[PDB]
RNA sequence: UGCAUGGCCGUUGGUGGUGCGUGGGUUGACCUGUCCGUUGAUUCAGCUAACGAGCGAGAUUAUCGCCAAUUAUUUACUUUGCCGAAGUCCUUCGGUUAAAGUUCUAAUUGGGACUCCCUGCGUAGCAGGUGGAAGAGGGUAGCAAUAACAGGUCCGUGA
């Protein structure tokens, strides 16, 4: 049994990979406990808390800075945990209510993306500065 | 007689096309214009009646229809997407889809003794696939097709009767055995030709936009009778075991006694310028226990006489 | 038998799709076993206006580069009758393997 | 969902929100959806007019506390600081952070101010504990700026004397004056 | 919660970067392998710095870390660790660029690192010996146990 | 032997320094437009023009003066050069074309009314949906005026200017100052004839 | 010499505007068409000596966001299997024309959102809400009417 998800914000992307195990979350080829911080370790771990011994997940990332590569993988924890219930019912619609209930960023990720620059400007929406007289 | 609310239960956000339930009882499908089909168990314990068991997630748009092997093991469904979906029941995992249909699919049908495949949408033709996946016969017609049905039993050896119902007005029946000819085709509707359904026998054949539910003749065709629904009808379905016929309007679910050939009942349950739940698919169970409906909000109600 | 790669290159979309159709479309004809690359967006940002009068407005012209990849084992005989399309700006460079 | 409690360390269960007064509390943001391990979050909280509301309350501050010019963005460098006030609060008094911290909350934005004669309106609670956080945060940066001090302790000195009521305060200094202006105005 | 592996020991992967580099930094001082050079002592550790380092045992610390960086990258080249190792440019009156670290105090340390046979030399960047990354997991139980 | 990128550009940058040259021989003949078509080894061109037996007369004399200036130009060799010739049917609707017969009258000092309605006439019974002529400058007086001669419609904002608008710019020098002369025409959809779909304005409804 | 001009560009003003056929009003300049709510909008609704065709707005084009079909084991990866190195009973690395693929990667064809749904307010529409990847022109651009400025450029040109 195996499933197979990903999560994504800003340009994250995050893929994770359940299989059957004994309770192993593994980011790249270590453990989420180190990620040095200890803000960002407690954000990755928010999936977990509110609900995996069965399960063992496998996160692999690219793209982003420090902090959206970290909201990839609360992404691709939640949904591959979902994910997993859904494919092997009555479980998963109530286990899925609990992040539902905390927060909407654990399923559904974020479709805001940066802004083009546009011209006459240093940015998108910023224009240089008038003189007049 | 009549009968009074059992259970209603919901998990399916939005509408039900159509509904259908496996062999004996547990297990229901609700289709649904989510583009995720569900599949139930039935405690029928006080509180809840059912809890849900699988999603089919697969199609990319709305599902159509849905239909059922004898076993409950390897049912089929149909979407817009202008594909169909073979699922494994016990394990989801689409076992095979269908390629060749051109148009959004609005009807499916199994044969009684799983051997045909009938699929059918808004190209002008049913397909007839083999079981193992591939098209043998492509029948035709004049308008889109909204429905179909197949008769019951027949032994094998019997032709398998094929009602169409169509867009424009006209009501197609048809044989099988091999070459498959129509036994006759006839103007049965007024104007729309929204549902088909066979009687358990099958000398008799249901169609009907008109505010019109018209019985006619399995062999070769003209009406029987000819009823009045109050206001324009989605879906109708006829009880297996005793001698009813029933039909899902806005105001109610209207219950002719054939026999006595009249409205004894009609059926809907309490809830300015909204129009309100209708009710767009019947299916009664194949004890004739009990009537399922599905509903335009997204939610199915139970009723037992 | 040297397996051989087309590399189909164009300006536009339309003139493309022709070209594609035909070199699949051919080797439906000889039989020949068949095996989308990432296209380029050659921005050039002038400004606009001759002179250094006025708002500073620039246009920018983006030329477009669809490229796609055929590939397929073929025995220089069968070879030579599928390369001979002729579009508008397409390109195709044979490339042995 | 069983403990639920802030840096891992402080709960929710207390801050007694009826307790605390009538009014106000509501639009504090306190109330159970609010509550997470960390105030660091993905907001979308400026799309509709009061939106603002939902987030958490700790969150809030460490946006405010965001300034100015160089310290913009950064949010990551914010949450220490607040964390390392709420140490300091909480093993000096031994009362936990988030009770002392909403009384601090209520007690500086002022009811009333001159709308542009001058004329004395009234406020929302939507507008207090906006300008409770801003004359918190303002008198912690104008006081830290060239003090040979920690500003997790500079936060920590304002806050308690929010609670309390005193005029060491720059927030409760600030209404008195800014209050006073809209009873002479009128 | 925490993550949990299997295998019941540590490995260089497990404990935490900051800890590890300094024990393996401590285990070439009492081993006497890399050596300091000499030569240097006074050098900035790219021309962008403003001054020498604090340390005075600086080198070994150095040495730690690519050895390190080595290990979680498989390949390490010269030009790819002067880039890493390099920092913005403080100083002038324009804004600010990455320039990269100086290559002779990478190199020295690559080249003693070679002499006690924990870097072989081979395609691409350079990658860590059979000898190597024991030497690792050596270091990994001590700080494990620790 | 060239990158992906260049073959594009070395062909782009050869069309249109060829397209400038055959503005200048065949403004007689009558020149519109032409295709290239590029090969390793083989160049195919089609030219096309109205007067298809003014480069016939003289035994295709006059063709061969242009194959040379390709040749020498480029430095390509013959037989893998390959010029055709193509008539244009209708060249009432091609731009380049009725741009020359503008630019033919008002050096012969035609009034440019009469000139404008000789040509926007002529326009509109061969087959199109609309025209507008400017003849941009100095007649008359000291100051400069424009004139704008249009019937028709003719649509001039979005994607679909692109599609259907034909348009072609040009100048007259004369003895007392520099005209502009410039004629947009709009077409017709046909039913996949020589654009095949319609405006995104426009739907048409079936009848019952 | 831009105060002799062509083209090109900025601007008035990217605002919502502009003006034809036949009819009517006026001696005539000219007006009417082109006027009590709604919209970003001469946007719609409806009044009505006007009725009917335009152009601009909208539509369309381009991209960003979400989908699943169509391909890819020598230009992207993944899983499993092999052979390595350490760990030293199962964890992590590196390699592989070696078997299966497509969740990440690449890009073509289509699907998707319409104020459809419910509740308030006032038919045109508006405000909130559910669901939804996305909700009110989905975000951002591109294109942009007629009429002119002695605004700019003869130092871009074989104008």
């Amino acid at each position: 049994k195996s499933v197979q998800v990903f999560g994504r914000k800003k340009t994250a992307t995050a893929v994770a990979y359940c299989c059957e195990g004994s309770g192993l979350i593994k980011l790249n080829g270590t453990p989420i406990n180190m990620v040095s911080s200890e803000t960002l370790r407690a954000k990755i771990l928010e999936p977990l808390q509110l609900i995996w011994g069965n399960l063992d997940i496998r996160v692999r990332v690219h793209g982003g800075g420090h902090v959206a590569q970290v909201y990839a993988i609360r992404q691709a924890v939640a949904k591959a945990i979902v994910a997993y219930y859904q494919k092997y019912e009555a479980t998963k619609t109530e286990i899925k209510n609990t992040l539902l209930g905390y927060d909407r960023t654990l399923l559904v990720a974020d479709p805001r993306r940066m802004e083009p620059k546009k011209f006459g400007g240093q940015g998108a929406r910023v224009r240089r500065q008038m003189s007049y007289r | 007689a009549h009968f009074a609310p059992r259970a209603t239960f919901v998990g399916h956000n939005a509408a039900i096309e159509s509904i259908e339930i496996d062999n004996e009882h547990n297990y229901l499908v609700s289709a649904s214009r989510d583009k995720s089909a569900l599949v139930w168990k039935l405690n029928r314990t006080q509180e809840q009646w059912a809890t849900p068991f699988t999603r089919l997630i697969g199609h990319n748009h709305f599902v159509s229809d849905v239909s059922l092997s004898r076993d409950a093991s390897h049912l089929l469904t149909s979407s817009w997407d202008s594909t169909l979906r073979l699922w494994d029941l016990s394990t989801r995992t689409t076992k095979k889809l269908f390629l060749g249909h051109k148009k959004d699919v609005l009807g499916v049908t199994f044969s009684p003794c799983n051997r045909r495949i009938i699929s059918v949408g808004r190209d002008n033709q049913v397909k007839i696939w083999n079981i193992l996946g591939e098209n043998k016969a492509e029948l035709q017609c004049s308008s889109w097709v909204t429905s179909v049905a197949c008769a019951p039993m027949a032994d094998e050896t019997s032709p398998l009767v094929i009602a169409v119902g169509c867009w424009d007005g006209k009501v197609y029946i048809w044989s099988i055995e091999k070459e498959a000819k129509l036994i006759k085709e006839f103007k049965a509707h007024d104007g729309r030709c929204t549902s088909v359904d066979f009687t358990p026998d099958g000398k008799w054949v249901i169609t009907g936009s008109d505010r019109k539910v018209v019985m006619w003749l399995t062999e070769n065709g003209a009406k029987t009778i000819s009823f009045t629904a109050p206001s324009p009808v989605h879906a109708v379905a006829a009880c297996p075991t005793q001698a009813w016929i029933c039909a899902a309007t806005y105001e109610g679910i209207a219950v002719w006694d054939i026999g006595a050939k009249q409205q004894i009942d009609l059926v809907q349950p309490n809830f300015n310028a909204g129009r309100t739940p209708d009710c767009t698919c019947l299916a009664w169970a194949a004890d004739g226990s009990v009537l399922y409906s599905g509903y335009n909000d997204g939610s199915i109600r139970a009723w037992e006489v | 038998v040297q397996k051989i790669r087309l590399t189909i290159t164009s300006s536009k979309l339309p003139n493309l799709q022709r070209v594609v159709g035909n070199l699949m479309g051919k080797l439906k004809k000889g039989n020949l076993e068949v095996r989308p690359m990432p296209r380029r967006r050659l921005r050039i940002t002038t400004r606009r206006a001759p002179c250094g009068n006025g708002t500073e407005t620039y246009d920018h012209f983006e030329l477009r580069i669809y490229k796609r990849v055929i590939d397929f084992q073929g025995t220089a005989e069968a070879v030579k009758q599928v390369t001979q399309a002729l579009e508008p700006d397409v390109h195709v460079e044979v490339s042995v393997i | 969902m069983e403990g639920v409690k802030l840096f891992g360390k402080y709960d929710y269960s207390d801050v007694d929100f009826s307790q605390l007064d009538p009014a106000l509390v509501d639009y504090i943001s306190v109330h159970e959806k609010q509550h997470v391990m960390v105030p660091h979050t993905a907001g979308r909280y400026v799309h509709k007019r009061f939106q603002k509301v939902s987030c958490p309350l700790v969150e809030r501050l460490c946006n405010h506390l965001m300034s100015r010019g160089r310290n913009t963005g950064k949010k990551l460098l914010a949450i220490r600081i607040v964390e390392h006030a709420f140490d300091i609060i909480a093993l000096s008094t031994g009362q936990n952070p988030i009770v002392t911290f909403v009384k601090g909350v209520q007690y500086c934005g002022a009811r009333e101010d001159s709308t542009r004669r001058r004329q004395a309106c009234d406020v929302s609670p939507l507008r207090r504990i906006d300008q409770a956080l801003s004359l918190i945060t303002e008198g912690v940066r104008k006081a830290a700026f060239r003090s040979s001090r920690n500003i997790a302790e500079c936060l920590a000195d304002e806050l308690i004397a929010a609670s309390n009521n005193d005029q060491t305060s720059y927030a409760c200094r600030k209404k008195d004056e800014l209050e006073r202006i809209a009873k002479s105005n009128r | 919660i925490g993550g949990k592996t299997g295998h019941k020991g540590f490995q260089a992967r497990e404990i935490s970067a900051d800890v590890f580099v300094n024990a393996l930094a401590k285990h070439f001082q009492e081993n006497r392998i890399v050596k300091p050079p000499e030569w240097a002592d006074l050098v900035k550790t790219a021309a962008l710095k403003q001054m020498a380092p604090s340390n005075q045992n600086w080198f070994y610390t150095r040495a730690a870390a690519v050895i390190r960086q080595i290990y979680m990258h498989h390949d390490a080249s010269l030009s790819g660790l002067s880039f890493h190792y390099g920092a913005n440019l403080k100083a002038v009156t324009m804004p600010k660029h990455h320039h990269n670290a100086s290559r002779k105090v990478i190199r020295s340390i690559l080249q003693q690192l070679e002499k006690s046979d924990l870097v072989k030399v081979g395609e691409k960047g350079r990658q860590l010996t059979p000898k190597g990354q024991r030497l690792l997991d050596q270091v990994a139980t001590s700080c494990g146990k620790k | 032997r060239c990158t992906k990128v260049r073959r594009i550009i070395e062909t782009g940058l050869f069309y249109a320094e060829l397209n400038e040259l055959l503005t200048r021989e065949l403004t007689k003949e009558g020149y519109g437009g032409c295709e290239v078509r590029q090969t390793p080894t083989r160049t195919e061109i089609i030219i096309k023009a109205a007067n298809t037996k003014e480069f016939v007369d003289n035994h295709g004399r006059r063709l061969q003066e242009v194959r040379m200036m390709i040749q020498k130009r480029w430095r390509l060799k013959e037989d893998s050069l390959e010029i055709f010739i193509d008539r244009i049917q209708r060249k009432g609707l091609s731009a380049l074309n009725q741009l020359e017969s503008l630019r033919y009258k008002l050096i012969a000092r035609i009034p440019a009314r009469r000139a404008a309605y000789s040509i926007i006439r002529f326009v509109m019974d061969a087959g199109a949906r609309g025209c507008e002529v400017a003849i941009s400058g100095k007649l008359r007086g000291a100051r400069a005026s424009t004139s704008k001669y249009k019937e028709g419609y003719m649509v001039k904002s979005g994607d679909v200017t692109k599609q259907f608008v034909t348009q072609a710019v040009g100048h007259i020098p004369m003895k007392q100052a520099t005209i502009g002369i410039r004629v947009l025409i709009m077409l017709a959809q046909d039913p996949s004839g020589i654009p095949k779909e319609s405006q995104p304005d426009v739907i048409k409804v079936h009848e019952a």
